[PDB]
């Protein structure tokens, strides 16, 4: 909290709420917007402010979006990492990169929901990191 | 002594460039 | 010996080659060992000359590729009129073209973007349009939506026919090389049928449909009261009431009593007072005169009946004392190389497109176009830019002819060989002209810009001071104002009120008035000449020196597209014909950008503005052009800083997208500077370190990643530099003029 | 009719080309008999005639277009301003002369060796004459223009 | 043949266009029903 | 002027000599049992420095380098 | 030095003041036929049936021309260096054998027995007057 | 004021006739490749232009 008030009681917020300019086709989209934003904290200007402190009182701001991202993003990286590794054993690696082998990819895309488990498994004992001595380097 | 500005300003704009570029042009072109 | 020669089923129609890429080339067909293969795939897709050497295979691809291109244009053109049918206010716009703004685009009620569909007018919520399609349809005599709905389906049908043609030709029925080489037959057909008959046909539509219907519409009748076009043809009583020349019929035509058609084949040469635009009868008489000239002109060449000219004989017999063998060998170059034909067609087509933009603003040829300053400004600006790009493309393919298709045996002591053998004198003098103009075109601004800051307005190059008047143009102006009477006697009013004459006012607006030329126009016209000469120097140099130079004797062997030819000899950076085109585009953009700026401020200051009943014309910017356009700070202040107020303040209103595209355009311009200033060497070493992190975590790509090629980094930059530049003034021109 | 453009001399290997502007009868006389190429003159007389032509030329721009052009001392400013420009022109010759200038070139229009500008002495004597004739040409143009009303008034 | 058509769809652009349009349509369609979503409302 | 130095990784492909615009490089017999040909750079004074020799070398890294140095009329490619 | 000039009208691209003052070059070749060949600096020129001779401002023009001559199956091209005092020196095929082909009489020059990785660092060699590439 | 047009008259036809004859005499000698099958159809067409050019041109 710094130079702010609750959004529900702030006058400048209520001033903007009367003229909300509904976004979607729904007529009440404007009033429905300002209703939910009353929970957040607002400043003198009348717009809401988010606090990414990490306090559980206000976690929907950044913390819940933060967790939802990393589960989605690690899905993409684990899938890409596994699809790239599976191709390397095959003969024609470069063509499969451009012309995707969907038979190999979609089973991998079916997985990835449990990417944190496989990540920890490779970290504890496996292939998450190659040795520095066996990687190309400049002089 | 405001008259000094009338004598020292153009010396910086005309006399100094002419003398310096004259010697340097001969110095760089010497053999 | 014109003949239809065709090969039956050369190329199959399998989907096999779709899957495997790089089929067209052998080097790419091997495999994608590297990411540069991806970029090279697109850069070599249309390089048919690199795929094969047989001109039959090249021409068949080109002739069929054109058909697929036409389908794209027809789908586009059919798409525009379709939007006018379903989502538009055109039917309401005809009821009041002066109070309702034109709109045909509607964006859906999704996140925050319903604002763009503001109250454009006529109970319709849509984006305001500046292409001017509404004025064209009125010139076409279209008064209802169902009529437009029919034309759109016809274009889509026509699109499939063109699409069917390219399939039928490349695969099933491929012409041989002889079919394309009969130039004398091609030129007769295009001049007579495509241009002559097409012009003659449009005269029929104007005479029967547009001219009568528009003559009822400007009178004041309701849109519903107007009969349909077929009603005019069947019922001649309605046609005779407006144009009584039709009562005589077609007999005055055959009997050479052509004066009976004077009612609807006039030569007034002025603008219609009611609707700002040329007279439909004058336009009706236009195409009829054009068709006869084109139909007659196309019979010049032989085309296999012994009667006509051989172009080879015309060119060879035009030798002279100064030119050794004259135009000998040019016919062979133009009949054995597609790039030479492409260079000539592009260059003069681009100059044509610029020439259109100047005619249209002074001679508005559509109804109510002049009063719509937004349509008029973007229309001029549009074709001005497209012509600039096409001219630069002409120089590129002109140079590509040299490296690829030049035959020294043919070009021996001819007009071209003689040009290359004194190329130093051509460029050295053009170099002198470019310096002379840049000093005496821009230096006069600095002298004014410097003097006004020193409090010496008497020492400037201004209308009260030393003024350099454009006497030559003012003389040519008076000859046009006096063409009514004397020379061109039958003309009642001059070809345009821009040259001079009385003012024309439609509603509260001004369609056109005399454009007075003073000291400011004398300077800017020289600025244009300065900037035009320099891009010619950049482009012309690439053409002559593409084969060889004093620095590089063997430049053709390296090709048209090579980065440097080494770092020695000082530095050979950007020595190819390609890099000249890369540099010329910035100067093309520099030159062309002042033209539209010269147009915007002059027309707003001197021409356009509200007009009173007493003739008092309250111009938009208040005549500030004369005393402010002489200094650079005046443009920065009065043009850029002032007129951009509508753009930045567009937030929270219907024009908010222009403020966004305006601001976003500056980004892409600056993002261009990554690739122009930098070099491939730094970026490959950066990717090296990033590849290590992937080799660490075993995310290493099989396709080894490499930085972009050198010529690509230059190409990628100029693409951004121009896109980010043009989009900026695009939004500034739009948001400013649309508010005012 | 037959060709008008020929190679410089008999050799086509060399760069220059014989053209009307380069090798006409009229142009060859004018250029070769200009003081910079005229035969039978000393280096001093060449610089005098050249300067006398230039002082008369340079007086005009300063007077009728420089500052104080619309004043009583307009013509006087042209004389002093021109002399200051002639002195810089004179100084430039002394530097180009006192820096061991390489050579003078021979082109088609001036086929023979042009003159004895092949040494420091020829250029230095040229410079001394430029100042003498250069100042003279400006002084002449001043007295005529200032007293042109009288000369017509006669 | 159909085997050749599948390879064309599996290439980089067509696979990217098909996938990105699907991810785009989801965010697009979700945003018309659930309008704003500045944060997660916490009970 | 521009020094052209050759190293022991040569294999006698001769692709460097064919690329030289000014004929600076000349193959010479390797007395050892490697091959009957190894490159040389006798007329180094005419080295303009366009690095065409390096682009044509098939080694991992070059068997022949071109270390730039002092400039001359022959090196700067001046016909005047 | 003997030969005939290729027949062409002339060209600005060609010999300049440098030839009189320092080191003009020349190229000689003999062809059985009389074809048309592009010159080093712009233009096109015919060639006589015996002992063609052309003067060129640099050495690069000649070898660039010689490569074009090889397209016409002409392999006897000799380049000279003519000084202002008239001194001529036979240069390009310095021996009877071309450079790409090996000849026993030649000796290796500017050869380093080591690989590039084995060269010393610059800090090891500073103020001595020697370079790392030695 | 529109230019004066021409009512039909038999005198007009003689100009079209004579215009064709001069064309036939002009082409028969100077045409490089007169026969290929034609030229009679073509030379008569040019006479109509010259005729229409003279016919309308005379009366102004
Ligand atoms: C930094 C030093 C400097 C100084 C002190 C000056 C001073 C001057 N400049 Mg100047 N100038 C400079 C730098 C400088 N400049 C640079 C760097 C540029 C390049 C942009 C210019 C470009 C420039 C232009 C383009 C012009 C001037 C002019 C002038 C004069 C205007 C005076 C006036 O009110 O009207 C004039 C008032 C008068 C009473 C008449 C002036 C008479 C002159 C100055 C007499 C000079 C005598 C001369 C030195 C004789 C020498 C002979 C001897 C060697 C034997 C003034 C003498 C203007 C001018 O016309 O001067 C003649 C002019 O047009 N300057
Ligand atoms: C056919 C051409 C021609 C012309 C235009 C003239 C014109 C003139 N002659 Mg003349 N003359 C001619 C042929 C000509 N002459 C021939 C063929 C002969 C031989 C018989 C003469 C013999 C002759 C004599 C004997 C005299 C003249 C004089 C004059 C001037 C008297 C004007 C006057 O009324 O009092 C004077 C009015 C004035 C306004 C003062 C005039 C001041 C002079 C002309 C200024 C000249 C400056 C001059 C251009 C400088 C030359 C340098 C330049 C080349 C760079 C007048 C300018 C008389 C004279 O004394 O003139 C000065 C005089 O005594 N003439
Ligand atoms: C009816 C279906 C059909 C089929 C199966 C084929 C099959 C074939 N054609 Mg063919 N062709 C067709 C229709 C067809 N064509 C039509 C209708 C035309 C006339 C335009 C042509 C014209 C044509 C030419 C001129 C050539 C071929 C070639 C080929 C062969 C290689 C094509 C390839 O792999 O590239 C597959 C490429 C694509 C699928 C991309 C095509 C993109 C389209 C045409 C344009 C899209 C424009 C779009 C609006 C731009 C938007 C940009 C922006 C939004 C991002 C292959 C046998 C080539 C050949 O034989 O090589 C030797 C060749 O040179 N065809
Ligand atoms: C009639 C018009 C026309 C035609 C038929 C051609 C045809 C050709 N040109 Mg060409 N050219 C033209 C106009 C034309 N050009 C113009 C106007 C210019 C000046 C800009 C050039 C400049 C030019 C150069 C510099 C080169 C060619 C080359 C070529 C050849 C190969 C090009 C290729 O592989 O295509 C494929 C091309 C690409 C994939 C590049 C894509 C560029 C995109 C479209 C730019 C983005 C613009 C877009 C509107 C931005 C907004 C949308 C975006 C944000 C999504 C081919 C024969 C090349 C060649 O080697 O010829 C032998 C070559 O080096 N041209
Ligand atoms: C504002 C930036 C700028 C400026 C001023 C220039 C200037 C020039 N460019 Mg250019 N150029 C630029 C940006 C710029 N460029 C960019 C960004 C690119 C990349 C696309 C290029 C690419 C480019 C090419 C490819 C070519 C040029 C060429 C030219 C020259 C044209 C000749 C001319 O106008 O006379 C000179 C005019 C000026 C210098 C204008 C200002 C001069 C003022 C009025 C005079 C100064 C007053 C006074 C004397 C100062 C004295 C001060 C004293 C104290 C020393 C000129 C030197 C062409 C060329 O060289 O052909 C001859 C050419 O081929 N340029
Ligand atoms: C490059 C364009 C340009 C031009 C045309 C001018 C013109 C002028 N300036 Mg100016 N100025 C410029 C750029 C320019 N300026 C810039 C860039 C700056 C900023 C530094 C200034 C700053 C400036 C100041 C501060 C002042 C001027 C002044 C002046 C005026 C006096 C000129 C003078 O005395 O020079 C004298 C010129 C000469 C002695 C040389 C003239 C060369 C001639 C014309 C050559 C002709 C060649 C011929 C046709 C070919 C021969 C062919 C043969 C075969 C026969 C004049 C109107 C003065 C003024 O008061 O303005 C009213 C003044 O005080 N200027
Ligand atoms: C006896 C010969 C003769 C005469 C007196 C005329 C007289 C005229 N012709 Mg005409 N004409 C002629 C033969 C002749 N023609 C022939 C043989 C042709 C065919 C090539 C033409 C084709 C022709 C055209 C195409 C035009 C004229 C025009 C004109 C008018 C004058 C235009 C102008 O600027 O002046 C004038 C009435 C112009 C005219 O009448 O405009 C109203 C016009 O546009 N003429
Ligand atoms: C001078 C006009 C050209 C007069 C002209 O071209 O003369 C044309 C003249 C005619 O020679 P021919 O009779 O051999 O040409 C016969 C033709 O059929 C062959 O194309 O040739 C020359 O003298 C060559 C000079 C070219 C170089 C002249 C300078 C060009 C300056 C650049 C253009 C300036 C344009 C300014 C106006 C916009
Ligand atoms: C037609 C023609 C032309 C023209 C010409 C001209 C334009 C001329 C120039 C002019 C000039 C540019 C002139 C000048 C002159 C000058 C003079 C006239 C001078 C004077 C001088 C004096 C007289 C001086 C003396 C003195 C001295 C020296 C010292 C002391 C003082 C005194 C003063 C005594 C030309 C050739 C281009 C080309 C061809 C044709
Ligand atoms: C004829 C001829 C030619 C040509 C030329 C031309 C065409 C042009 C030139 C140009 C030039 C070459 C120019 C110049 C100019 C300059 C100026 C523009 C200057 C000015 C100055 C001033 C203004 C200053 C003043 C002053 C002084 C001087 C001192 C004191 C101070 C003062 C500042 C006052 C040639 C070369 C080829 C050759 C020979 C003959
Ligand atoms: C930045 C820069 C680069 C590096 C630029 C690069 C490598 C551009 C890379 C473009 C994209 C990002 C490549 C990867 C695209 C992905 C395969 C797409 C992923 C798929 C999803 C988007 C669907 C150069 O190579 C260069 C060369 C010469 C002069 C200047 C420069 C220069 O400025
Ligand atoms: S740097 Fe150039 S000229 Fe020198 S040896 Fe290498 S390729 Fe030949
Ligand atoms: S390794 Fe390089 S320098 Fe050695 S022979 Fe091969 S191409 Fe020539």
């Amino acid at each position: 909290g710094a130079d702010l008030t609750p959004c529900a009681e702030n006058p400048a917020f209520q001033a903007l709420a009367k003229n909300a300019r509904n976004t979607t086709a729904d007529p009440q989209s404007g009033q429905k917007r300002f209703e939910r934003y009353s929970q957040a904290l607002c400043g003198p200007e009348g717009y809401p402010h988010l606090i990414v402190d990490g306090r559980l009182d206000r976690a929907g701001d950044f913390l819940i979006p933060s967790i939802l991202f990393l589960y989605i993003a690690g899905w993409i990286g684990w899938v890409g990492r596994a699809y790239l590794q599976a191709i390397k054993k095959d003969s024609d690696t470069e063509q499969k990169e451009i012309q995707l082998d969907l038979g190999i990819a979609l089973p991998i895309i079916a997985t990835g929901f449990a990417w944190p488990a496989a990540a920890v498994k490779e970290l504890l004992s496996g292939e998450l990191t190659a040795k520095d001595s066996e990687i190309t380097v400049s002089p | 002594a405001s008259f000094l500005s009338s004598i020292f300003v153009p010396v910086i704009g005309w006399v100094v460039p002419i003398a310096t570029f004259s010697f340097l042009f001969l110095y760089i072109e010497r053999e | 010996k014109a003949r239809v020669i065709v090969d039956k089923d050369p190329v199959p129609t399998s989907f096999e080659k779709w899957a495997q890429p790089g089929h067209f080339d052998r080097t790419l067909a091997r495999g994608p060992k590297t990411t540069t293969w991806i970029w090279n795939l697109h850069a070599l897709a249309h390089d048919f000359d690199t795929h094969t050497s047989d001109l039959e295979d090249i021409s068949r691809k080109i002739f069929a590729a054109h058909f697929g291109h036409l389908a794209v244009v027809t789908i586009w053109l059919s798409g525009m009129i379709f939007h006018g049918a379903k989502f538009s206010n055109y039917e309401a716009w005809l009821s009041d073209p002066l109070n309702v703004r034109p709109s045909a685009q509607v964006v859906w009620p999704i996140v925050g973007q319903d604002i763009l569909n503001g109250d454009v007018g006529g109970g319709f919520h849509g984006i305001q349009i500046t292409s001017g399609l509404f004025q064209v349809w009125r010139g076409w005599g279209i008064t209802n939506s169902f009529q437009l709905y029919c034309t759109a389906i016809g274009g889509l049908v026509l699109a499939g026919l063109f699409l069917f043609a390219g399939w039928f030709h490349y695969h099933k029925r491929a012409p041989k090389l002889e079919w394309f080489q009969n130039v004398e037959s091609m030129l007769n057909h295009h001049l007579q049928v495509l241009l002559g008959c097409g012009s003659l046909g449009w005269a029929g539509h104007l005479i029967h449909v547009s001219a009568p219907i528009n003559k009822l519409m400007d009178a004041g009748v309701a849109v519903k009261d107007i009969p349909l076009p077929h009603e005019f043809i069947l019922n001649k009583s309605l046609l005779i009431d407006l144009f009584p020349g039709f009562a005589a019929g077609l007999t005055p035509f055959f009997t050479l009593n052509w004066g009976q058609y004077a009612d609807f084949l006039t030569f007034k040469g002025g603008l219609n007072p009611v609707t700002g635009g040329l007279w439909m009868t004058d336009i009706a008489h236009h195409h009829l005169a054009i068709a006869v000239v084109f139909i007659i002109a196309g019979h010049q060449y032989r085309t296999n009946w012994g009667i006509g000219h051989s172009i080879k004989e015309i060119l060879e017999n035009h030798k002279g004392p100064f030119t050794g063998e004259g135009h000998k060998g040019l016919y062979e170059n133009l009949t054995t190389s597609w790039h030479a034909q492409l260079a000539t067609n592009l260059a003069f087509l681009g100059s044509l497109t610029i020439i259109i933009a100047h005619h249209m603003y002074a001679m508005p040829p559509y109804p109510y176009l002049a009063t719509d300053y937004a349509t008029q400004l973007c229309i001029f600006t549009h074709h001005i830019w497209i012509g600039g790009f096409l001219i630069v493309g002409g120089a590129a393919h002109a140079a590509i002819f040299m490296v690829r298709d030049y035959d020294p045996v043919v070009n021996q002591n001819n007009v071209l060989d003689r040009v290359i053998r004194h190329r130093d004198a051509i460029i050295s003098h053009l170099n002198w002209v470019c310096i002379f103009l840049g000093f005496h075109s821009f230096g006069l601004y600095i002298h004014n810009d410097t003097m006004r800051a020193l409090g010496r307005p008497q020492d400037m190059f201004s209308d009260t001071a030393i003024q350099l008047q454009p006497v030559f143009a003012q003389w040519v102006q008076n000859l046009h104002t006096l063409a009514p009477g004397g020379t061109a006697p039958n003309a009642l009013e001059p070809v345009s009120y821009a040259f001079g004459g009385g003012v024309l006012a439609v509603g509260g607006k001004v369609a056109m008035m005399p454009i007075a030329l003073g000291t400011a126009d004398f300077l800017i016209h020289h600025i244009h000449a300065f900037t035009i000469h320099v891009t010619v120097l950049i482009l012309l140099k690439g053409v002559l020196f593409a084969r060889s130079s004093r620095l590089i004797p063997d430049k053709a062997n390296l090709g048209f597209r090579f980065p440097c030819d080494g770092p020695g000899r000082g530095g050979t950076c950007q020595v190819s014909g390609w890099d000249h085109v890369f540099l010329g585009l910035f100067w093309m953009y520099n030159s062309l950008s002042i033209v539209i700026f010269h147009f915007s401020w002059k027309m707003q200051s001197d021409v356009w503005g509200t007009v009173d009943a007493a003739g008092n014309v309250s111009h938009i910017t208040g005549g500030n052009f004369a005393q402010s356009a002489i200094t650079i700070n005046g443009w920065l202040r009065d043009f850029l800083w002032a007129q951009a107020s509508q753009v930045i303040n567009s937030y929270g209103s219907a024009l908010s997208a222009y403020g966004l595209m305006f601001l976003g355009a500056h980004f892409v311009w600056a993002f261009s500077l990554m690739f122009l200033f930098s070099g491939r060497g730094y970026w490959q070493e950066l990717i090296e370190s990033i590849v290590w992190a992937h080799n660490k975590l075993k995310v290493a790509p099989a396709i080894q990643p490499r930085a972009l090629s050198i010529t690509q980094g230059r190409a990628v930059g100029v693409a951004h530099y121009l896109l980010g530049g043009i989009a900026t003034t695009w939004a500034f021109f739009h948001a400013h003029i649309l508010s005012v | 009719n037959r060709e008008v453009v020929f190679p410089a001399g008999r050799d086509p290997q060399w760069g220059n080309l014989e053209t009307p502007v380069n090798a006409s009868p009229l142009v060859k006389w004018f250029i070769n008999n200009l003081p910079a190429y005229r035969p039978g003159l000393t280096p001093f007389r060449r610089g005098l005639e050249v300067g006398m032509a230039h002082g008369y030329f340079l007086f005009g721009p300063f007077a009728k277009l420089g500052p104080l052009r619309d004043a009583a001392n307009a013509n006087l400013a042209g004389l002093l301003g021109a002399i200051g420009l002639v002195v810089l022109f004179t100084l430039a010759l002394s530097l180009y002369a006192n820096s061991n200038p390489p050579t003078a070139l021979a082109s088609v229009t001036v086929p023979n060796p042009p003159d004895a500008f092949q040494s420091k002495e020829g250029w230095n004597n040229f410079a001394s004459a430029f100042l003498i004739g250069g100042i003279g040409g400006a002084v002449v143009a001043y007295f005529l223009t200032s007293n042109l009303a009288l000369i017509q008034g006669l | 043949q159909s085997s050749y058509l599948i390879k064309f769809i599996s290439t980089a652009p067509v696979a990217a266009t098909i996938w990105l349009t699907i991810t785009a349509g989801i965010l697009i369609e979700f945003n018309r029903f659930f309008p704003d979503l500045l944060f997660h409302p916490l009970p | 002027s521009h020094t052209v130095k050759i190293y022991d990784t040569c294999i006698g492909c001769t692709q460097c000599v064919r690329a030289c615009p000014t004929d600076v490089l000349e193959m010479v017999p390797w007395d050892g049992c490697k091959a009957a040909q190894v490159a040389s750079s006798p007329r180094t004074e005419d080295c303009v420095g366009c690095k065409r020799c390096e682009t044509a070398c098939p080694t991992d890294f070059l068997s022949i380098r071109v270390y730039l140095g002092a400039e001359t009329t022959r090196s700067m490619g001046l016909a005047y | 030095l003997s030969g005939k000039t290729p027949l062409f009208a002339g060209s600005t691209g060609g010999l300049l003041t440098k030839a009189v003052e320092e080191e003009k070059y020349a190229i000689t070749w003999t062809s059985p036929k009389a074809q048309v060949f592009e010159l080093p600096t712009g233009g096109a020129a015919t060639m006589h049936e015996g002992e063609n001779l052309l003067y060129i401002a640099r050495k690069e023009y000649g070898i660039a021309l010689g490569g074009q001559l090889r397209k016409f199956k002409i392999t006897n091209y000799k380049i000279y260096r003519i000084l202002p005092s008239g001194e001529t020196t036979f240069i390009h095929p310095a021996d009877g054998v071309f450079p790409e082909k090996v000849n026993a009489g030649r000796e290796k020059v500017r050869f380093n027995a080591r690989s590039i990785g084995e060269n010393p660092n610059p800090s090891q060699v500073k103020f001595s007057g020697k370079a790392t590439y030695d | 004021a529109a230019t004066t047009p021409l009512e039909w008259s038999p005198t007009v036809g003689i100009i079209m006739v004579i215009a064709n004859v001069i064309a036939i005499t002009f082409g028969r000698q100077t045409i490089k490749y007169p026969s290929a099958e034609p030229a009679l159809l073509a030379t008569t067409a040019f006479g109509h232009i010259l005729g229409v050019g003279l016919v309308l041109g005379l009366h102004n």
